[PDB]
């Protein structure tokens, strides 16, 4: 009567077994829905810093791909100003075979190596190619603005 | 019975205000590009032909709280207008008047509820009053 036997492993398998740098944790009304919390990558510009997320589980799921989206104002290339996120596995590259787990550390990496390059990248992007010292600055100013508290 | 959460039935407004619907009669986006929380909305209502609101804009303001879509967002137009249910002197649309929100259900979106003010300006009761000049707005 209730989830699918995937998403009931996947929900426990959080809990019991936490990825490194991020919390996972189910809402309090809807089973499908989880508030995620990103520690900044080792060696980034959000180091230091706490980065929340929120996920959710589509009908369709895994046919269809979990809907994520960052709820920290972040300074990165493939992060917008709304907090969606461009990663190919999203989207494009998403298939059943992936689990929650691996999306997840895929936006940690992201976050540890940005892809300014990418074609769906917002305006951040141009300061990251062109000027990718200055970018990294402002990464960790609004590090410092958005993820510390 | 699956539920979307609010931020992600937002998100989907938010795309399908982008992609526009039907004829663009009505319109609504993200009053501020950088609001995460996808609270306040602007939205857009072109008057009806034949009635006295026709060829004006009608611009609004929509909040949509922390148990939206579960409940009717918040609304009031900022373009002054002489409609029933909407406070003559604020713009403040009384929910109880209007039974998109009065009546409201999860399926229910800004989509909608604009749409309903849209219809309802069309009415018998509306489509005759003598409405204030075009282009003046409501304080605050």
């Amino acid at each position: 009567a209730g989830l699918p036997r995937r998403i009931i492993k996947e929900t426990q398998r959080l809990l019991a077994e936490p990825v490194p740098g991020i919390k996972a944790e189910p809402d309090e009304s809807n089973a499908r829905y989880f508030h995620v919390v990103i520690a900044g990558p080792q060696d980034s510009p959000f180091e230091g810093g706490t980065f929340k997320l929120e996920l959710f589980l589509p009908e369709e799921y895994p046919m269809a791909a979990p809907k994520v989206r960052f709820m920290t104002k972040i300074y990165h290339p493939n992060v917008d100003k709304l907090g969606r996120i461009c990663l190919d596995i999203l989207k494009d590259k998403w298939s059943p075979a992936l689990q929650i787990r691996t999306v997840l550390l895929s936006i940690q990496a992201l976050l540890s190596a940005p892809n300014p390059d990418d074609p769906g990248a917002n305006d951040v992007a141009e300061q990251w190619k062109t000027n990718e010292a200055q970018a990294i600055e402002t990464a960790r100013a609004w590090t410092r603005l958005y993820a510390m508290n | 019975g699956v539920k979307v959460p609010r931020n992600f039935r937002l998100l989907e407004e938010l795309e399908e205000g982008q992609k526009g619907v039907g004829d663009g009669t009505v319109s609504w986006g993200l009053e501020d590009d950088e609001d995460m929380t996808l609270t306040r909305w602007t939205g857009m209502i072109i008057g009806p032909p034949r009635t006295n609101y026709e060829n004006r804009i009608y611009s609004l303001k929509v909040e949509c709280g922390p148990k939206y879509p579960e409940a009717p967002p918040s609304v009031r137009f900022v373009t002054k207008i002489n409609m029933n249910g909407i406070n003559n002197s604020s713009g403040m649309v009384d929910a109880r008047s209007i039974p998109v929100l009065a009546k409201w259900q999860n399926s229910y979106s800004i989509k909608v509820v604009l749409q309903e003010l849209r219809r309802l300006m069309m009415s018998k009761e509306n489509m005759k009053l003598p409405q204030p000049p075009e282009g003046q707005t409501y304080n605050n």
